[PDB]
C-alpha cells in the first residue's frame, strides 16, 4: 500500500524483490508484540487486585492525591489526571500506515497501580512474597526504619511530626508537577521523537528519487511501459530505502526503550514491592518506600527517601577499656561532649549511658 | 504458517482495502478562446477576395458549443480529436471566413488540386486548419445570385503563404448538389509559436458522498471518501493540505464549496482461532476497521460485534469476564467455551480482593512452603561467518 | 531616498489551504528589512523613470485619483520586441501585448488643476501607435478604490509582478492604514488577483503617469520599488488560512534557527 | 544468454539486490547480538547473585523469599532452580505498637507484639512464635504518654 | 562535504533523494548529546567539591 498504493503494475513489478515485505511486517509485529510485554511485564505483577478499605486510618497520613477517586469515572489518582493532563501531543492511516492499540488501557492499568497501592500501604512488602497481610501503617514505618539503622522508637517519638512533612512533601510535589513541565520531557521526547519519524516517513514519498516525478500515477499515466517501467523501478528503490530505514530505526529505538522498561521492571519489584538496600538507586538517599503511578506510553515513581537534616560535630574514640579489658559497642559509637561519654544510634543522635549490654568485652587497653 | 497445523492465538493475513466504486470528475464552466469563437457562427462572412483572418481571445474555448451542432459533416483533425480538445491548451487560432462555390471546400485543404483556390486563398506549406463541411447554402443564398464574391484576383506574382472558378453567376440557392454556395470554417491555429494564454474546455459528471471514489478536480486526481467540509477556504484557494501535506480538503469548481478527503478505510486482517484439534471454527476480525464495510468480501456475519480495536466477526460477544486466552486489543481476549464456540469477553484483571486492613490487626503467618520455580534465559546463539565473493 | 522595509512583500505562495501550521516556503521573496529606493514623482522637476525588472519587483504607493495609470512590460518598448500595457482607469485594465512603438511621454497625462486651474486632458499618448499586435485584453470592467479618496491615507495598493516560465501573475492587497508618513509597522498578504501567461520577455520597467511644468507646483505623489529574491521564508498560517507572520531563513541567526 | 557490454547491467542489478539482503541480514542479526548479550548479561548478573550467594533484592531471584538457586546447562541457554521460600497460613491477631510496663515505653528488639485476645506476647515477623514479653526481648525508650 | 563536496550540480541532484543525509545529521548529534550525557551521570554525581 506504502509502496505502490492501488497499482498493479507497480505491484506486480515489486514481487522481483519478493519476500522483502515479509521481513519487515514481522519485524513490525514482533515490535508490536514486545511493547504489549513490557507494559504487562512491568505492571501486571500482582495475582489479586487489592481494594483500598473506605476507612482511610493511616495514621494520620493521607494518600488522597495518589489514591484512586471512586467519584471521577476513570477510577485514576489526581496525580495521574496531572499527569495525563501535562501529557500533550495527531496521528492517523493515510498511506498504509496504522497504529494497534495497547492491550491493555489506561484504565486497567489505574487498576494495577490503585492495587498495588492498597497492598503496599496495608500489607507493605508480604503481598509481594506472597499473601497479602494486612499491617498497620505506623507500624509498617517501623519495619521500614530498622532496614536503613534506624530503631523503631525513632519513628514513634516523632509520628506526628513525619506525618506533616509526608502529607506536606506529597502537597508540595503535586505543585511542583503542576507549576513546571520539564520533568515529563522523556515520556514527551517518545512521542515527538516517534511522531517526528512517521512525518519523515510520509514525506519521502513526494521524492522523485531521480524519477521524472513522484507521483505514480502521472509517470504510468504519461510514459510508455518500458520506459515508466524504469522511472517506477526506481521510485521502488527509492521508497524501499525508507521503510526499511524507518524499521532499523524503530528497532533500536525498541531496543533502548526496552531495556529501559526493564529497568522500570526492575526498580518496579524492587523499589515498591521491597525495601532496596541499593544507595541512590530508589532516589536519593536512603530509601522508605515507593507509590507507582500510571502516566501515559510510561510511568511515574514517588521514592519516600529518608534523609538526615541536622548534625552536631561530637569528640569520638574507638572503644573504651574500663579495668583493663576493652568495650566495644555492639552497635553505633561511642561519643563524648566533651564531659561525659555516650552511645548512639549510627544515624541519630540518640545519647545512652554506657552499659555492660550495649556493649561487648574483647582483649585489653593495649592493644 | 507454512504449516497444516496451526496453534492457539491471533496471527496476521492479507490485508484488506476497501475498493473503489466508482470515479467521479468536476470540471470549471467557461474558459479562454483561442479557438473559433465566432468563425462558425454568423449570418454573413467576409468577401471571399478579403477572406479574413480574427484572432480570438478569451470566452470558452468550447467544442461543446462547436460540435454540439451535427450540420457539420465531419469536424475530425488530423493532429487533433475535438472530443479530446477538453484538455488541450491553444495559443492563438484564426478565422478563415469568407463565401466561396459549394466545390470549392476541399480546395481549402493543404496541397489542393486546382488553381482556383491559389487566387483567393494561398494554401500554405504548414496548414494546421481543419477542413470543416458544414451546410451554408442558405446563408449566402440571394434570390438573384450575388456575384459580390468574384474572384477577379489575377495577380500575375507568386502567391505567398498567408502573405494577405466563376462558372456561375452568382449564389443561388437553385445550384445542384455541391454546386450549392458553401461557407469555410477552418481552425487555422499555431502552437507554442505564440505564447500560451488560454485553454480548452471542460466537462463535467454528478456528485456523490459517503463513497470510496475516484475523483478529479481541476486535474486533482485522487481515490478516497468525500463529505461537505465545515471548513472556510479562502476566495482564492482551492486545495487542502494536511501537516505533512496531504490533500485533505477540496473545493468544488463549478459549485463553491469545500469538501473533506477522508481514505478509504481499511485496515489488517488478523484470524483468531484455537488450536487445530480444539475445533476448526475461527474468529476473524479487522484491525480498527469498522464492519460497516466488512460485507464487501463469508461477507454475510450473522454473528458481529464492534471494539474499539476493530468490528470482528464469527465470535459471540459475552458480558461476562474472563481471564484472557488470546490477546485482541483495548483489554479484548477471546476463548473457546460452551455448543462450543470462540467467545469475547472483557479482562478479568484478577481475584478483586479487599485486604481486612485495621488499626491493631496483625495477619503473622502460621506456617510456610518451599517452592522451586523455574527460569530461562537465552545465553548465545549459533555462530556464522558469510564468504561474500 | 533609500528607505528601509520593514514587514512588506509578503504574499500568498500558492493557493493551497493551510490552518495553524508553520509552512515554510522558498520562492521569491522581498527579504526583511532589505530597504528600498523611494520615489517621489514630481510635477517642477520629475521623477517618472525606467527601472530594470530585476526578474521579480515589488511596488508600493499611497497615491491617489490612480495617477499611476498602470505600466509597461517589455523589452524594447519601441515595436521592435512586444511590449505589455498596465494602463487602467476606473473601469479596468486594458491588458495588451502588442509590437508597439511608444514615445518619450506615452501616458494620457490629465494635468487637472496645474497651469490654468481647471480639468482637462491636453494628450492621449498612452495608445502612441500598435504597429502591429499578437494580444489584447480588457479586464472584467470592476470598480477597484483607485480614484481620489484619500481621507486618512489607505490606498496603500502593493504589486508584485512575477513572471516565471512563461506564466505572469499579479499579487496585490488593499492595506488600509492609518500613519501618513513612512511605510507603517504591519503584516498583511498581497493575495494573487490575475495570471496572464503573456510569456513575453520583461527586464526593464517605466511606470506611467496621469498628471512642460516649469514653475508649477511639485507632484505630491511618491512610491517605493522593491525587488524580490530568490529566498526560503517561514510562513505561518492562523486556523484561519491567512497569513499572520513571516519569518526570513537567511536575515540573521535568530530567524535561522526559527527556520531550523 | 547476453553479450558482456549488457550483460554486467543485469548482473549490476543482481549485485545490488543480494548485497542489499546481505545488510538487511547481517544489519538484522548484530541487532539480536545486542539483545542476547543484553539479556546475557542479565543471565550472569543472576548466576553470580542468586547462586553464589543468597541475594536480599526482592522477586530478582524467583518469586517470593529466596533461599538459593541451582542452574542447569541448556542448548543455547541456562535454567535456573529457584529455591524460594513462601509463608502459607496466617491467622491474624490484635497486636499494639509498645507496651506500657511501669510508665516506661517498651519496643521488642526484634519482631512484633500480638495477642491471642486475653495475654501478648512478642514474636518473629514472618512465623508465628509467640513468647513471654521479658525484659531481653524488648528495651526501654521513652515514657507511655508520647 | 562527504557526498557532493561543493558542487552545486550534485547538491541540487541529491535533494531529489528526499533529505535522508538530514536524519543522519539527527542521529549523529543524538549520539553526540548521549556521550556528554553519559560522561555528565556517572562522574557528577556530587554536588558539593
Ligand atoms: C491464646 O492461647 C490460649 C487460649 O487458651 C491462652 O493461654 C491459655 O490459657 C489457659 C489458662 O491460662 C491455659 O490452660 C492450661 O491448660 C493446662 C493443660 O490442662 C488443661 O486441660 C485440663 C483437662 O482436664 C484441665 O483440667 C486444666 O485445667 C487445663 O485447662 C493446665 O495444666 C493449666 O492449668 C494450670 O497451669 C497453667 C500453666 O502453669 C496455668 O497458666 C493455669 O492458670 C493453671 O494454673 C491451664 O489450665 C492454656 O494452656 C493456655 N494456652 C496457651 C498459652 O497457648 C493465651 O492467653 C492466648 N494468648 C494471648 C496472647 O492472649
Ligand atoms: C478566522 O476564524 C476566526 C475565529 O477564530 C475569525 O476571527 C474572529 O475571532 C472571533 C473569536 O476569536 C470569532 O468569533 C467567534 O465565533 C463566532 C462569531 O464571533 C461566535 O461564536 C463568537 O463571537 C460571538 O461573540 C462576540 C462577542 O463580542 C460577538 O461580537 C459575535 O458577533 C458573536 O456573537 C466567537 O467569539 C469571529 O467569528 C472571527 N471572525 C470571523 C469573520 O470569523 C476570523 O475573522 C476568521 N477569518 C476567515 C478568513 O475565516
Ligand atoms: C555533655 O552532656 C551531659 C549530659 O549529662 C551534660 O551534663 C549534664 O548537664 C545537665 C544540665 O541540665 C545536667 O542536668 C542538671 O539538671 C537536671 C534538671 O532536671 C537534673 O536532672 C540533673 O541532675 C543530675 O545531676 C545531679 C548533680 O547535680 C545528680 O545528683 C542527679 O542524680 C543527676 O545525675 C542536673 O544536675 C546533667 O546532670 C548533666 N549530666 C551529668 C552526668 O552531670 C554536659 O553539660 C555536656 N557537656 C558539654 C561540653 O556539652
Ligand atoms: C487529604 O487530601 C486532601 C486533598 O486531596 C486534603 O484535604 C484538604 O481539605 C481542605 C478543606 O476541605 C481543602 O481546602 C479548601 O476547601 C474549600 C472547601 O471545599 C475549597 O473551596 C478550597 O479550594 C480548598 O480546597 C483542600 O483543598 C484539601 N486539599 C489540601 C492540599 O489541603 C487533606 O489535607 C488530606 N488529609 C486528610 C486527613 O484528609
Ligand atoms: C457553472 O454552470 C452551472 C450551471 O448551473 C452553475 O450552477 C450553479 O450551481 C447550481 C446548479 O444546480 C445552481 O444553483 C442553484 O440556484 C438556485 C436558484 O434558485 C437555487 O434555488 C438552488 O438551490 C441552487 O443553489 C446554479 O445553476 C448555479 N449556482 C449559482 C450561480 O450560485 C454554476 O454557478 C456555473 N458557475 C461555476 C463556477 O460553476
Ligand atoms: C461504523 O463506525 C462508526 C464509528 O465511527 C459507528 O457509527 C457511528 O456512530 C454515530 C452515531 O450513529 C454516527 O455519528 C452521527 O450519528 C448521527 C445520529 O443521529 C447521524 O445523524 C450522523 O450523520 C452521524 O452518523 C456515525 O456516523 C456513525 N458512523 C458509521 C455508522 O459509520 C458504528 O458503530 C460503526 N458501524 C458498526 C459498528 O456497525
Ligand atoms: C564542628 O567543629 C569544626 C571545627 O571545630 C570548631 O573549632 C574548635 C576550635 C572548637 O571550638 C569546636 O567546638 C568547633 O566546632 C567545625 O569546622 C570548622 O568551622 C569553622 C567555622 O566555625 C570554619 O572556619 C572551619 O573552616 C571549619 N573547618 C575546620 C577544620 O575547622 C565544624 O563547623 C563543626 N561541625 C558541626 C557539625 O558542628
Ligand atoms: C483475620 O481475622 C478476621 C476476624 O477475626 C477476628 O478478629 C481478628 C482481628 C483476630 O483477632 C482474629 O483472631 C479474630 O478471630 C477474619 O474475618 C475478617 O474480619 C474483617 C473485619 O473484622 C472483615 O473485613 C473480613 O471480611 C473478615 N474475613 C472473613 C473470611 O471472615 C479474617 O478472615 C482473618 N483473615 C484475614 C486475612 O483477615
Ligand atoms: C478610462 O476612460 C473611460 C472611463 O470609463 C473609458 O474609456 C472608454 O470607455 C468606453 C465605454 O464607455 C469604451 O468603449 C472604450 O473602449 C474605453 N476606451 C479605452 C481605450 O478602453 C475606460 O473605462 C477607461 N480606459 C480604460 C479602461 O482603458
Ligand atoms: C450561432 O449559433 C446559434 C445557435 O445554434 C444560432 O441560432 C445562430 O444562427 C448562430 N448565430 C448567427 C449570427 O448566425
Ligand atoms: C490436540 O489434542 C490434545 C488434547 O486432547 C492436546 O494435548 C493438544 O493440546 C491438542 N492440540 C492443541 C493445539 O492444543
Ligand atoms: C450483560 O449484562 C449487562 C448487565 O449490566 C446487560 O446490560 C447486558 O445487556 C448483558 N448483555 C448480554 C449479551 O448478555
Ligand atoms: C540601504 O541598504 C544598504 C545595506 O543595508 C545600506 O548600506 C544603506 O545605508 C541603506 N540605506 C537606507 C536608506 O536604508
Ligand atoms: C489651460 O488652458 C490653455 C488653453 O489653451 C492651454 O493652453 C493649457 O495647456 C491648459 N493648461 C493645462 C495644465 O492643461
Ligand atoms: C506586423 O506587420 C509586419 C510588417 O509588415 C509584419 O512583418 C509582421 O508579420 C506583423 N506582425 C508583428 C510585427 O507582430
Ligand atoms: C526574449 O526571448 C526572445 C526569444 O529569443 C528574444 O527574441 C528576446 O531578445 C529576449 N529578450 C530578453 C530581454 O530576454
Amino acid at each position: 500500500m506504502y509502496i505502490c498504493g492501488d497499482s498493479t503494475e507497480c505491484s506486480n513489478l515489486l514481487l522481483q524483490y519478493g519476500s522483502f515485505c515479509t521481513q519487515l511486517n514481522r519485524a513490525l509485529t514482533g515490535i508490536a508484540v514486545e511493547q504489549d510485554k513490557n507494559t504487562q511485564e512491568v505492571f501486571a505483577q500482582v495475582k489479586q487486585i487489592y481494594k483500598t478499605p473506605p476507612i482511610k486510618d493511616f495514621g494520620g497520613f493521607n494518600f488522597s492525591q495518589i489514591l484512586p477517586d471512586p467519584s471521577k469515572p476513570s477510577k485514576r489518582s489526581f496525580i495521574e489526571d496531572l499527569l495525563f493532563n501535562k501529557v500533550t501531543l495527531c496521528a492517523q492511516k493515510f498511506n498504509g500506515l496504522t497504529v494497534l492499540p495497547p492491550l491493555l488501557t489506561d484504565e486497567m492499568i489505574a487498576q494495577y497501580t490503585s492495587a498495588l497501592l492498597a497492598g503496599t500501604i496495608t500489607s507493605g512488602w508480604t503481598f509481594g512474597a506472597g499473601a497479602a497481610l494486612q499491617i498497620p501503617f505506623a507500624m509498617q514505618m517501623a519495619y521500614r526504619f530498622n532496614g536503613i539503622g534506624v530503631t523503631q522508637n525513632v519513628l514513634y517519638e516523632n509520628q506526628k511530626l513525619i506525618a506533616n512533612q509526608f502529607n506536606s512533601a506529597i502537597g508540595k510535589i503535586q505543585d511542583s508537577l503542576s507549576s513546571t513541565a520539564s520533568a515529563l520531557g522523556k515520556l514527551q521526547d517518545v512521542v515527538n521523537q516517534n511522531a517526528q519519524a512517521l512525518n519523515t516517513l510520509v514525506k519521502q514519498l513526494s521524492s522523485n528519487f531521480g524519477a521524472i516525478s513522484s507521483v505514480l500515477n502521472d509517470i504510468l499515466s504519461r510514459l510508455d511501459p518500458p520506459e515508466a517501467e524504469v522511472q517506477i523501478d526506481r521510485l521502488i528503490t527509492g521508497r524501499l530505502q525508507s521503510l526499511q530505514t524507518y524499521v532499523t530505526q524503530q528497532l533500536i529505538r525498541a531496543a533502548e526503550i526496552r531495556a529501559s522498561a526493564n529497568l522500570a521492571a526492575t526498580k518496579m519489584s524492587e523499589c515498591v514491592l521491597g525495601q532496596s538496600k541499593r544507595v541512590d538507586f530508589c532516589g536519593k538517599g536512603y530509601h522508605l518506600m515507593s507509590f507507582p503511578q500510571s502516566a501515559p506510553h510510561g510511568v511515574v515513581f514517588l521514592h519516600v527517601t529518608y534523609v538526615p537534616a541536622q548534625e552536631k560535630n561530637f569528640t569520638t574514640a574507638p572503644a573504651i577499656c574500663h579495668d583493663g579489658k576493652a568495650h566495644f559497642p555492639r552497635e553505633g559509637v561511642f561519643v563524648s561532649n566533651g564531659t561525659h561519654w555516650f552511645v548512639t544510634q549510627r544515624n541519630f543522635y540518640e545519647p545512652q549511658i554506657i552499659t555492660t549490654d550495649n556493649t561487648f568485652v574483647s582483649g585489653n587497653c593495649d592493644v | 504458517l507454512k504449516s497444516f497445523t496451526v496453534e492457539k492465538g491471533i496471527y496476521q493475513t492479507s490485508n484488506f482495502r476497501v475498493q473503489p466504486t466508482e470515479s467521479i470528475v468536476r470540471f470549471p464552466n467557461i474558459t479562454n478562446l483561442c479557438p473559433f469563437g465566432e468563425v462558425f457562427n454568423a449570418t454573413r462572412f467576409a468577401s471571399v477576395y478579403a477572406w479574413n483572418r480574427k484572432r480570438i481571445s478569451n470566452c470558452v474555448a468550447d467544442y461543446s458549443v462547436l460540435y454540439n451542432s451535427a450540420s457539420f459533416s465531419t469536424f475530425k483533425c488530423y493532429g487533433v480529436s475535438p472530443t479530446k480538445l477538453n484538455d488541450l491548451c491553444f495559443t492563438n487560432v484564426y478565422a478563415d471566413s469568407f463565401v466561396i462555390r459549394g466545390d470549392e471546400v476541399r480546395q481549402i485543404a493543404p496541397g489542393q488540386t486546382g488553381k482556383i483556390a491559389d487566387y483567393n486563398y494561398k494554401l500554405p506549406d504548414d496548414f494546421t486548419g481543419c477542413v470543416i463541411a458544414w451546410n451554408s447554402n442558405n446563408l449566402d443564398s440571394k434570390v438573384g445570385g450575388n456575384y459580390n464574391y468574384l474572384y477577379r484576383l489575377f495577380r500575375k506574382s507568386n502567391l505567398k503563404p498567408f502573405e494577405r472558378p466563376l462558372q456561375s453567376y452568382g449564389f443561388q440557392p437553385t445550384n445542384g448538389v455541391g454546386y450549392q454556395p458553401y461557407r469555410v470554417v477552418v481552425l487555422s491555429f499555431e502552437l507554442l509559436h505564440a505564447p500560451a494564454t488560454v485553454c480548452g474546455p471542460k466537462k463535467s459528471t454528478n456528485l456523490v458522498k459517503n463513497k470510496c471514489v475516484n475523483f478529479n478536480f481541476n486535474g486533482l486526481t485522487g481515490t478516497g471518501v468525500l463529505t461537505e467540509s465545515n471548513k472556510k477556504f479562502l476566495p482564492f484557494q482551492q486545495f487542502g493540505r494536511d501537516i505533512a501535506d496531504t490533500t485533505d480538503a477540496v473545493r468544488d469548481p463549478q459549485t463553491l464549496e469545500i469538501l473533506d478527503i477522508t481514505p478509504c478505510s481499511f485496515g489488517g486482517v488478523s484470524v483468531i482461532t484455537p488450536g487445530t484439534n480444539t475445533s476448526n471454527q475461527v474468529a476473524v476480525l479487522y484491525q480498527g476497521v469498522n464492519c460497516t464495510e466488512v460485507p464487501v468480501a463469508y461477507s454475510t456475519g450473522s454473528n458481529v460485534f464492534q471494539t474499539r480495536a476493530g468490528c470482528l466477526i464469527g465470535a459471540e460477544h459475552v458480558n461476562n469476564s474472563y481471564e484472557c486466552d488470546i490477546p485482541i486489543g483495548a483489554g479484548i481476549c477471546a476463548s473457546y467455551q460452551t455448543s462450543q464456540s470462540i467467545i469475547a469477553y472483557t479482562m478479568s484483571l484478577g481475584a478483586e480482593n479487599s485486604v481486612a486492613y485495621s488499626n491493631n490487626s496483625i495477619a503473622i503467618p502460621t506456617n510456610f512452603t518451599i517452592s522451586v520455580t523455574t527460569e530461562i534465559l537465552p545465553v548465545s546463539m549459533t555462530k556464522t561467518s558469510v564468504d561474500c565473493t | 531616498a533609500y528607505t528601509n522595509s520593514f514587514t512588506r512583500g509578503v504574499y500568498y505562495p500558492d493557493k493551497v489551504f493551510r490552518s495553524s501550521v508553520l509552512h515554510s516556503t522558498q520562492d521569491l521573496f522581498l527579504p526583511f528589512f532589505s530597504n528600498v529606493t523611494w520615489f517621489h514623482a514630481i510635477h517642477k522637476r520629475f521623477d517618472n523613470p525606467v527601472l530594470p525588472f530585476n526578474d521579480g519587483v515589488y511596488f508600493a504607493s499611497t497615491e491617489k485619483s490612480n495617477i499611476i495609470r498602470g505600466w509597461i512590460f517589455g523589452t524594447t518598448l519601441d515595436s521592435k520586441t512586444q511590449s505589455l500595457l498596465i494602463v487602467n482607469n476606473a473601469t479596468n485594465v486594458v491588458i495588451k501585448v502588442c509590437e508597439f512603438q511608444f514615445c518619450n511621454d506615452p501616458f494620457l497625462g490629465v494635468y487637472y488643476h496645474k497651469n490654468n486651474k481647471s480639468w482637462m486632458e491636453s494628450e492621449f499618448r498612452v495608445y502612441s501607435s500598435a504597429n502591429n499586435c499578437t494580444f489584447e485584453y480588457v479586464s472584467q470592467p470592476f470598480l477597484m478604490d483607485l480614484e481620489g479618496k484619500q481621507g486618512n491615507f489607505k490606498n496603500l495598493r502593493e504589486f508584485v509582478f512575477k513572471n516565471i516560465d512563461g506564466y505572469f501573475k499579479i499579487y496585490s492587497k488593499h492595506t488600509p492604514i492609518n500613519l501618513v508618513r513612512d511605510l507603517p509597522q504591519g503584516f498583511s498578504a498581497l493575495e494573487p488577483l490575475v495570471d496572464l501567461p503573456i510569456g513575453i520577455n520583461i527586464t526593464r520597467f517605466q511606470t506611467l503617469l496621469a498628471l512642460s511644468s516649469s514653475g508649477w507646483t511639485a507632484g505630491a505623489a511618491a512610491y517605493y520599488v522593491g525587488y524580490l529574491q530568490p529566498r526560503t521564508f517561514l510562513l505561518k498560517y492562523n486556523e484561519n488560512g491567512t497569513i499572520t507572520d513571516a519569518v526570513d531563513c537567511a536575515l540573521d541567526p535568530l530567524s535561522e534557527t526559527k527556520c531550523t
